[PDB]
């Protein structure tokens, strides 16, 4: 199945889902935080 | 009082091998005695056994006393799975743990037999990395083939399955940013996860005291 890592691998690729306290940093073009 | 009757003389470069562990093998060994007849070629393929480290024996003997030995070790580049090493081309071998252990040498990490594959990518990440500020800690590859690296810092590098040197690549663009962001809070970046068309999510960390 991929188990818990390719269920994570999934959600953070096709869904951009990050983990309670990580800040996400987006590149549509140019660097950015949460803001 | 004592001197010698047969003489052993050993050259080439040898970081690894202590001098003793040709003796012992050639001592520990059959008839002990026949000693420059028992077959110079039994004497490489006992050396080569009883020693992992070693990647060529090269035994001649010179008339009338001594027994002449060339050998070249496996210069290792990383340490596989913990308990092996592997040099340029792939090779796979061990050493006592009891021998330097204080080296400086990355640790790769991989399924069984991946050690040649996990080296190919060791080289390419480690390049580009080079090319910027940064060294490779370590270097692991999961069997479903995901790429984590962790850094000179302890800053795990997760890669995900696709595209790796897009990935790092955005890790460097963005790494500034990420140190602007460490002080201005006071922690220190724990990994940069990249799994993201585009995207990088950062987890900090306290730092030591
Ligand atoms: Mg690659
Ligand atoms: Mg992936």
């Amino acid at each position: 199945n991929g188990g818990q890592e390719a269920l994570e691998e999934r959600a953070r690729n096709e869904l951009s889902m990050t983990r309670p306290g990580e800040t996400f940093y987006r590149l549509v073009p140019d660097a950015s935080k949460r803001a | 009082q004592r001197l010698p009757l047969s003489k052993l003389v050993l050259t080439g470069e040898r970081h690894y091998t202590r001098n003793d562990d040709i003796r012992q093998s050639i001592l520990a060994l059959g008839e002990p005695g026949t000693f420059m007849t028992q077959d110079v070629n039994i004497i490489q393929t006992q050396i080569e056994q009883r020693l992992p480290w070693i990647k060529q024996v090269s035994v001649r003997k010179q008339w009338p006393d001594e027994l002449k030995i060339h050998l070249v070790e496996y210069v290792p580049i990383a340490r596989w799975n913990d308990q092996h090493m592997v040099d340029a081309e792939g090779n796979t071998f061990s050493v006592p743990p009891e021998r330097t252990s204080k080296q400086v040498l990355p640790m790769l990490y991989g399924p069984e037999g991946s050690a040649n594959e996990v080296l190919q990518g060791y080289r390419e990440m480690g390049q580009m990395l080079a090319k910027d500020r940064f060294t490779l800690k370590e270097a692991a590859m999961t069997a479903r083939r995901s790429w984590q690296l962790t850094l000179n810092n302890d800053i795990k590098l997760n890669l995900g399955r696709g595209d790796t040197m897009k990935r790092l690549a955005r890790f460097v663009e963005l790494y500034p940013v990420l140190q602007q962001q460490a002080q201005t809070d006071g922690k220190r970046i724990s990994y940069v996860d990249l799994r993201y068309d585009s995207g990088a999510a950062v987890g900090w960390a306290p730092l030591p005291p």
